[PDB]
């Protein structure tokens, strides 16, 4: 797992983890109020600087505007979205009964040091699966480019020549709200 | 005082220095949400404007379009007016300046009979090129607003500065754009000036060209509106 800071945001630390050969999503869904973190679908996230674009935004959103949810792990899976639709949000960027992998993604706002052992305990009661690390070599594995581009609404005529291009293209949407 | 609200903004984790003001522009080696070390670029450029969503909006479309060369979008806060873009260019040798059109020019000003420089500057023509047919315009065309970055023994000239773009799919538009280059250019008084911005036009028209018929008919319209806006540019009694 890493755990991360924004530098114009020192005291809200982030920690991120990835599972592949996820075995218990449906349930993970089913309890998934009434655990927080947020449970992110690695087919929509081609990179790290994807997703540390979304947890930029999502803590100058709630500094300087709105927050439309709950919470800032529900928060950072809208601003994954290329949209301001909340369900559509959750639905297409949270992960699904279906999925094999997932990012669990936890905003801490305690100023104090993160407890890295019982995040651990608790991330593996919850997820029935094998952590890999958090990185850009394991999150090129599982992204889904055809889906990215739907989603995201990328014209055919856009042809990256690598996932950086894809990333920079991601990010920018991600920016623009 | 401007000073004091960004790098308060910011907070004393992220350096910075000024290099342009008016709406101040910054450099800082410290990206704005990466971990450290984690990030792939020296450093970066900040636009403070106490525009900036236009400018935000235009790069990021622009850089969807096959061929145009502009600053990535890294980060947008416009609730405080807030942009982060990847810096593009650098330092010429010998002292020259920072690697825009205008600084590249001056350099090569006494010797510009070069296959370097007539193919930078066919290639400043296709970016143009490629921004007009797509119908959009950048609004301030100047030399300082067009950046040479370094490919091995070549440059490529990137387009920066968008707080005036717009689209618009208007020949008078795309008319005025050359006309502020074309004028800009021949600001330096150089004995050059003419062949350079020669050089300019075809690689601007070498991209309508390319583009069969159509692009041959839109290219005598542009180049058309463009003569009128040189006639009405200067003093005439009226
Ligand atoms: N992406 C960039 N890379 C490198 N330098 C940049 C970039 N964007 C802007 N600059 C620098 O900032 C200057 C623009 O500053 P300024 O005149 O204050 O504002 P405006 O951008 O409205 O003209 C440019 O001349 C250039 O030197
Ligand atoms: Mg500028």
């Amino acid at each position: 797992m890493v755990v991360s800071i924004i530098p114009q945001f020192p005291d809200i630390k982030v920690s991120l983890a990835l599972f592949e050969q996820v075995k218990n999503a449906k349930e993970i869904r089913s309890k998934m109020s009434e655990l927080s973190f947020a449970f992110i679908d690695p087919r929509l996230v081609c990179s790290g600087e994807q997703m540390y674009s979304a947890i930029y935004k999502t803590l100058i959103e709630v500094k300087y505007n709105k927050m439309r949810t709950r919470n800032l792990n529900s928060e950072c899976v809208l601003c994954l979205s290329p949209t301001s639709n909340i369900s559509d949000a959750f639905l297409k960027f949270g992960i699904k009964d279906d999925s094999s992998q997932l990012i669990c993604l936890k905003f801490h706002t305690n100023t104090d040091d993160v407890d890295k052992e019982q995040l651990r305990t608790i991330m593996t009661s919850i997820v029935k699966g094998q952590e890999i690390e958090f990185n850009d070599d394991n999150l090129s594995r599982f992204y889904d480019e055809a889906l990215i581009r739907k989603i995201y609404k990328l014209s055919d005529d856009f042809k990256p020549q690598d996932v950086n291009g894809l990333s920079r293209a991601l990010v920018d949407a991600i920016q623009l709200r | 005082e401007f000073i004091d609200k960004v790098s308060s903004y910011l907070t004393p984790d992220v350096d910075i220095a000024p290099i342009s003001q008016g709406a101040i522009v910054f450099t800082t080696t410290t990206h704005p949400y990466l971990p450290r070390a984690k990030d792939s670029h020296q450093k970066y450029i900040i636009k403070y404007r106490p525009r900036t969503l236009n400018e935000s909006r235009l790069l990021a479309k622009l850089y969807l379009i096959p061929g145009l060369c502009v600053p990535q979008l890294i980060a947008c806060d416009p609730y405080n007016g807030f942009i982060w873009l990847e810096f593009l260019g650098e330092d010429l040798p010998g002292g020259h300046g920072f690697s825009n059109l205008k600084n590249f020019l001056w350099m090569h000003d006494q010797d510009p009979y070069s296959d370097l420089v007539a193919t930078t500057l066919r290639k400043v023509g296709r970016q143009i090129g490629l921004l007009h047919w797509n119908d959009y315009c950048h609004g301030d065309l100047t030399s300082s607003n067009i950046v040479l970055v370094r490919d091995g023994a070549r440059w490529t000239p990137h387009l920066i500065d968008f707080g005036l773009g717009s689209v618009s799919n208007l020949v008078e538009d795309k008319g005025v754009d050359l006309y502020v280059l074309e004028r800009a250019i021949l600001s330096t008084h150089s004995k050059h000036a003419e062949k350079y911005n020669a050089w300019i036009m075809e690689g601007f028209e070498e991209v309508y060209r390319e583009q069969g018929a159509k692009g041959a008919k839109k290219l005598k319209e542009v180049t058309k509106r463009f003569e009128e806006v040189r006639l009405r540019g200067r003093k005439r009694s009226m």
